[PDB]
């Protein structure tokens, strides 16, 4: 009765601080932490991350929401958006008595049903891959403060994963660790490149280290260049005032050795996850080594590939077949910042996208944005196929989950309908957006997908319903049948709860 | 939280109140600001960079703005007045359309297609020379609302002499690193005592009084290392048994920093900085044998020094040979104000140069500083692209004249946008106008007829008292930091904008 | 937006806190003030007067609300549940942007159409009269406490208004200053009856007045009988010692005069709304008259009206046609009280109902419940038609809706539509408050009615669909118009309001 | 406010705890409460209606129960702790049927279905006799668990007799009218000096010393005014001018109650009983003329004596003739006690007795009054229906076994709820056998078989420790008593179980 009540309007509430966020008419998100901490967005998934929930209904309608199997384009807004309605619907199903388990079984079934729909009302792409996904891309783009920017960003989009994409069965197969994003203030959007091969953000650990070297053999560690103390107990006992020459002898002497091993073996580079002696530094910068030392280890990970070094934690046992290839390493001064380029590298399929933004909160967003774009050509390219946009999709299992109701009817049928109701409101929430009237467009958006137009949705352009394919507007097969699925769950989820106990 | 209207409205307030902070820096005839902590205290400048970096800003909105500050390109003279201001009215302009029904993102749409048309034709009406008289001009420029006195000739002259001196040409191109030219301050008065040096000059002293005051013919090793004792780093403990022994290691000691000195004079070397201590008794030989030494010398220094010379940083005393040390003819100790500085010379490489800045006060040195160092960037720049454009709000007119028309070619709302875009470039020539004190509404009615009798070059003239050439009285802006200044403006107008809920 | 959101759920939930005591299965309330005063009734009248609320639209509510035309059987409370429903229903259609101004054309459409199907089916009163009232007034005892005496109380409702009513152009006119309702505990919910004639809860003024008249001749004053003082200052000045005698005797003297006046014109009661001087007492008992004071204004418009007498404010000028006529005037006790029965009036279509129950709280209720008879069987005699209830009318009426709706096309019949699942709300009552099962009662009572069964409704007792007429459930043709009229009006009230200042 | 179950349960258990309050007041072996309240303060009684007028009932539901204290037809002995007591046995009993599932309507369906059933079963069942020996058994009964010491035959006697003398036949039926009968008390102790009068006892004393002690062959005045000096209404102010005239005012004063005095004498009165006061001068000339006065009588007194010796209540004096003067053959003024009464005996109306209760302690020869007055009642109602019942739980163990079988010819919701009731009838025989210290469950145990073997009349006995027959014992209670304490309590609990939601 009222925990239900309490934990549905606390679930609706999250559904609708983001509401408004979907789309070309989207607007964005400004959420201060208790920190100070800002992020201004328009990412659902960021949105929802960042929001500080209490209730415990809340934080599980994000938990579930977050359309956690995969964050391609507006998937977990879209989740979100489908579960607040699906969840406002069984309200007034409950009012009337229908035991919340016959709800729970027709939602379950509408969203089977609504699955198939969509494979079925589907599209492959065929001989038109690249106009399609730019198209795809763009879409993306639209709703994101990158739209600015659309054209240019879609196309790096489009280039950086055709790039590391492999054709396997005659099948797409997209390895993100292929493709390094980093962001970099001080220039304008449109300065944003797509870089053949992996950019570091980072410098070279001494001063006298070279800017530039040809046809580096680059050494990968995971260790750091330091003397190594033994794990016992250990103290050197001097009595000879001689010794303390020896000593700190055999010390740098040591050093001095760990640095002629891996030069011996032809190394050119070393990139290092952990430290460098200043002796060490002092060592490489004479034998004509670029070093850079603290590198990330997602960052190692990437030059791994690239470069096909393995990384190694044992220097002593370190070997050639060990070494990475790349035509050439150079320090550039990228703005204020020095980065480190690790360009022609062995493995092609390696690219880098430095992502510019005047602001730190501008190229922040900007490297969502684009990281959403990446994301949603790769999907569509994986799938192969591709499902209309504009709230068409949506119109048109609603359409078909009406018919469907009557033949499971019923009391299952009532929730079935309710479930139809409760993907309208993405087509409703995108009137609402762009300024146009809903219970309007509603109507007619209806009318046309009963005279079987499948592919008709909304154009908040010219606020008409016409052809989203044709207009281009257009998703991954993938985003509509994991929102819905996504919706369903965190749905079911508070459906099922009378009771919350501490 | 906030959400729609009340979100937004609030956002664009944010926005204005900060601009309206840093408003009246703008131009020749711009104000400072005293800005007061608690600890170390008093700063007083009229950089707009620099007041926003310090200023405690509260608002999140208002934290979003002072972000320009941080944008190398921007922030440099005006630019960040420039910018800052010009968000300020970009939102305030945009109020006013979302209140009529227009949409947050065809509004942002709107300012996208108008600051795409005005970079476009910037670089279609920038003046394009490389002459070292433009670039005096472009210093003076930026000089201009500073507590520098009248020095600006002088202090102009001295920017493009430096900037002319590590100017390099690469493929047909001119690179100029201006972290080749050292600017240091002393609290010596009277300004037109700054000197410019060939050669890098460093706020540091011989460490021993029996140390040459002046080396000719000097062969300079950098040092990385501390010349001090040295302790292992597996613990080390020692045992004497023989009361003997103490003697000894007592010995063992000095005979260490005895060698020390020897691997350095080895080398030729006859000048050591180091960027670390030296022991006594090392300086105790250093200066026995006759070689000038410099300690706790700093990375940035010992970084430029390396440059400068053709030295090797040397960490192992070992790897001191004759090919890592550094020349210069001279290097002399000196004494400027009350402090004792070092002068290296005559480098090996002849592209680094240095400004001893004097000027008293002490806040005043470091303004003049402040200021000196933004000259030093827009001269750089300029010496660079070779182009540059008309001060006063000279640009700001032609453009708001142009996309004033051009939101003509274009679409309902959109066009909205653009006409409020044209309408926001005016807040500068008003903002110079009422700074100077003269009627804002009569200077921008003259300043709009004169451009479009197509006297691109009419500016804002404090003299004249209303509009004038700019062109005759030489106020020039260079062309990067004006593309940046409407370009951040933009941005962070349109990230703000699209805000309707803050949480 | 939230003025609109806030208005609307204060209203709902004075709509739920009267839902449960809708019907057969109905339940009570009990009502405690501030000043600890206590009130158990199923009265929705009473029950909406007694409730403290707070908020300006709750305020508002429950004045439109209160179907104020006339309070026969349960207008109220079914006009309530109905506001509450249509201001449910247009919250979900405001959700979808349809301006408020729609949404009361489409109320105040389909209200009007909603009158127009009840004067449809409604059914004219024939030759079955008896029959028809008195199935009449069970319906009603049945949702009260009075149930438990409903066939004897009916009958007492049926009698007394047929009493009292005047069949004038072949019409009926039933004034009920001719039925006075009396209440007095201990005596069982049985004792009740029916006296012919006007009792009167009070007793002689003075001990030695007669215990009856028979054939009285009453005086009806309202004025006091004491000695008059005039209007100017007045002061006697005795200066002669034998003048105090004298005094007092003229003032005595004035009271025995008025006595004279009142007796020398016939007069046997006198009954004042005012006091009896104490002298005037004994005057009067002894001329053997006997007299109450002090009586209820209520009870002396009804003493004239059966026994004809005016009511007098000068008794100077009391003359014989001023005098009422009543074959008899007797004190009897009721229980531990003594009251003035006035029998066998000059005006016979004057009748009196004695209420009994055993406690203070129980006989209030069975006086409410009481009073709703006589104004239900009184209005259908008037109407001269009847409804089925059970909620078959309602049933009927969002059949019909539904299909007018449809002719009248547009935004207007979303507002139609949702008209009609707000009437529905009364057959949800009724079956929620048996313990049935609303959605599947609902979906039969639907079926029924699109099959032309105009009077099928929820029979409580059996838990089917039936026939309400045949069962004998059926109610004045004037509930169902006043309800559907109250509820429009509230609905359209809240709905228009924007905000709320002060 | 409350809604639903926590509405409903928490309104039983309200019921059950006013219940459980009065509970032990039940039967021959009942015992008191004491009620202190601030002021007047201690009650010490057994009787339920004064304890419940008295208790201090806070919830609203409790304060439904407590009106039962007002129902005049059940408020009489243990009239009022059976119907309260089983009040809360069928809400008790009703809270497992909700819990079931029952719908709180079919429940109160039951329960009137039972209570209907049940008020004929026991019409069936009554014992018919107008017997004054049972008389007088109702009263031994009446009089049982209350302390008035071992004196209950006397009492009962004085009871019986007391109804016989003003009961009266009118059409074929015995009324008796209770205020015919005039209770008072004073607290001189024995008990055994309670006396029967045969005439009007007053609380009141002759209001002067010189005023005979006793009239024979008495003509008595009742007068509702005072014998004192009255003013006009209208205001008056005397004036005097003559000195002389001061003596003369005076005078007309006491001729004036000279005159008051003639006329009162004059009807042949010989004994005024006043309802207001009488001035010293009227007392001084009433003595001198020997008339017996007394003043300030209660006008409850001024009617029964009205009632008893034939005289009309005068208010003016004028119209004091013989003919509304009344007789008693004596009036006589004796010390009671402490105080000193006046006896009007040999009233023309035979039908009115007085009942004079001695007793001591003050706080018991009030509950003695206080019992002697609903032995009264009992005795009187009985006289007139005619029938009566047997005590000790007798008839509720009979009613309990029938209407168990009738529930099974019964419908299954409604049978339910008559079970419930049947049940609810058992609290009445297990209050007796807890209240007298005996075993509850098997007390019942043996009542039931004995009734259901035939035996109507086998109530709880003491003595038997256990079950007995009631007929030789002979514990009886009223009919009209019992039917309304079952119609009460069924009224009420149906009230109180309707109720969902207290705000």
């Amino acid at each position: 009765k009222d925990a239900m009540k309490e934990n549905i309007e606390a679930a609706i509430a999250i559904s609708n601080s983001v509401r408004s966020s979907l789309g070309p008419r989207g607007m964005d998100k400004m959420l201060v932490d208790s920190l100070g901490d800002i992020v201004i967005t328009n990412d659902g998934v960021t949105i929802l991350k960042e929001m500080d929930v209490e209730h415990p209904a809340a934080k599980m309608m994000v938990e579930v929401s977050k359309t956690q199997d995969s964050f391609v384009g507006d998937g977990t807004t879209t989740a979100v958006i489908i579960a607040g309605g699906l969840l406002q619907q069984a309200q007034g199903l409950i009012n009337q008595n229908v035991h919340p388990t016959v709800i729970s079984e027709g939602y379950r079934m509408a969203s089977e049903e609504a699955k198939r729909v969509i494979d079925e009302i589907s599209t492959k792409i065929g001989a038109d891959e690249k106009a399609l996904l730019l198209k795809m891309a763009q879409t993306s783009l639209n709703s994101k403060s990158a739209s600015v920017a659309k054209d240019k960003l879609a196309e790096i989009s489009y280039e950086a994963v055709k790039s590391v994409a492999e054709l396997r069965d005659g099948k797409y197969y997209v390895d993100f660790d292929n493709i390094q994003v980093v962001k970099k203030q001080g220039g304008a959007i449109d300065d944003t490149q797509l870089i053949n091969g992996i950019i570091v953000d980072k410098e070279k650990v001494h001063p006298g280290m070279p800017d530039v070297v040809k046809d580096a053999k680059i050494a990968l560690l995971d260790a750091p260049l330091e003397i190594k103390k033994p794990e016992f107990d250990t103290n050197l006992r001097i009595e000879d005032p001689s010794m303390i020459q020896k000593f700190l002898a055999q010390e740098e002497n040591m050093l001095r050795e760990m640095v002629d091993k891996i030069k011996s073996v032809g190394a050119n580079v070393v990139i290092t996850q952990k430290g460098i002696d200043d002796m060490a530094q002092h060592y490489l910068s004479r034998a004509g080594i670029y070093a850079v030392r603290r590198v990330k280890k997602s960052d190692m990970d990437k030059l791994a590939k690239a470069t096909g070094a393995s990384i190694v934690s044992t220097i002593d046992e370190i070997s050639s077949s060990d070494l990475g290839t790349a035509e050439r390493v150079e320090q550039v001064k990228v703005g204020e910042d020095y980065m480190t380029f690790v360009t022609g590298c062995k493995n092609p399929k390696a690219v880098s996208i430095l992502v510019r933004g005047e602001t730190e909160h501008v190229v922040d967003e900007m490297e969502r944005s684009i990281t959403d774009s990446l994301h949603v050509v790769a999907s569509a390219l994986e799938d192969g196929a591709y499902a209309a946009g504009g709230g068409a999709t949506a119109a048109e299992i609603a359409f078909r989950l009406r018919s469907y109701a009557q033949k499971i009817g019923g009391r299952q049928q009532l929730a079935i309908e309710k479930f139809a109701d409760a993907i309208e409101e993405i087509p409703r929430a995108l009137a609402e957006n762009a300024g146009l009237d809903p219970i309007d467009i509603l109507l007619k958006l209806r009318a046309e997908h009963a005279k079987g137009n499948k592919t008709y949705g909304i154009n908040v352009f010219t606020g008409e319903i016409e052809d989203m394919v044709k207009n281009g507007v257009i998703e991954p097969i993938r985003v509509g049948k994991q929102a819905i699925e996504s919706a369903t769950e965190a749905a079911i989820m508070i459906l099922r709860i009378d009771d919350v106990i501490a | 939280r906030e959400q729609g209207k009340n979100a937004q409205r609030n956002n664009i307030e944010a926005a204005k109140a900060i601009a309206d902070a840093v408003r009246t820096t703008l131009g020749p005839k711009g104000m400072d600001k005293m800005l007061v902590d608690s600890i170390g205290d008093i700063i007083i400048s009229n950089d707009g960079a620099t007041i926003l970096k310090e200023m405690d800003v509260e608002h999140p909105t208002a934290k979003m703005i002072v972000e320009v500050s941080k944008a190398q390109d921007t922030a440099v003279g005006d630019g960040t007045t420039t910018a800052v201001v010009l968000s300020g009215e970009l939102l305030k302009q945009a109020e006013t359309l979302l209140d009529q029904g227009v949409h947050p993102t065809v509004i942002s749409n709107g300012y996208r297609l108008a600051v795409n048309e005005a970079r476009k034709i910037i670089d279609e009406i920038a003046e394009k020379s490389t002459d070292d008289a433009t670039l005096r001009k472009i210093a003076l420029t930026a000089l201009s609302g500073k507590n520098t006195g009248l020095s600006n000739d002088f202090l102009a002259d001295l920017v493009v002499k430096a900037v002319n001196a590590v100017a390099e040409v690469r493929d047909g191109k001119t690179i100029v690193d201006t972290a080749n030219i050292k600017v240091d301050k002393k609290n010596g008065g009277s300004v037109n005592d700054t000197q410019f040096i060939s050669g890098i000059v460093i706020d540091k002293e011989k460490v021993h009084s029996k140390m040459p005051d002046v080396v000719k013919n000097a062969k300079i090793a950098l040092i990385d290392s501390a010349l001090e004792i040295k302790k292992t780093e597996i613990e080390a403990k020692v045992q004497i048994s023989d009361p003997s022994k103490i003697q000894d290691f007592l010995n063992q000691e000095t005979n260490t920093f005895k060698q020390m000195v020897e691997k350095i004079k080895k080398s030729g070397a006859n000048v050591v900085l180091c960027q670390k201590g030296i022991d006594d008794v090392a300086q105790h030989y250093l200066a026995k044998e006759g070689i000038y030494a410099v300690r706790r010398v700093k990375k940035s220094d010992m970084e430029k020094l390396a440059k400068a010379t053709g030295a090797k940083i040397v960490t192992d005393l070992d790897d001191l040979t004759p090919s890592v040390l550094g020349e210069a003819e001279t290097v002399e100790e000196r004494k400027i104000g009350d402090d004792r500085m070092t002068f290296v010379m005559g480098c090996k490489n002849p592209k680094a140069v240095s400004i001893l800045i004097r000027g008293g006060t002490d806040h005043v040195v470091s303004e003049v500083e402040r200021a000196l160092n933004d000259a030093i960037r827009v001269v750089a720049i300029t010496k660079e692209d070779g182009k540059f454009l008309w001060g006063g709000g000279a640009v700001e007119a032609e453009l708001a004249m142009r996309l004033a028309k051009y939101a003509n070619s274009v679409g309902g709302r959109e066009q909205l946008a653009i006409e409020a875009f044209a309408k926001a470039l005016e807040i500068i020539p008003r903002t110079l106008a009422e700074n100077a004190g003269i009627d804002p509404i009569n200077t921008l009615i003259k300043l709009k007829a004169d451009d479009e009798k197509g006297r691109i070059s009419v500016g804002v003239d404090l003299d004249n008292n209303g509009v004038g050439d700019m062109k005759a009285k030489g106020v020039v802006d260079p062309l990067r930091v004006k593309t940046h200044a409407l370009e951040s403006a933009v941005e962070v107008a349109t990230m703000i904008l699209r805000i309707d809920d803050v949480i």
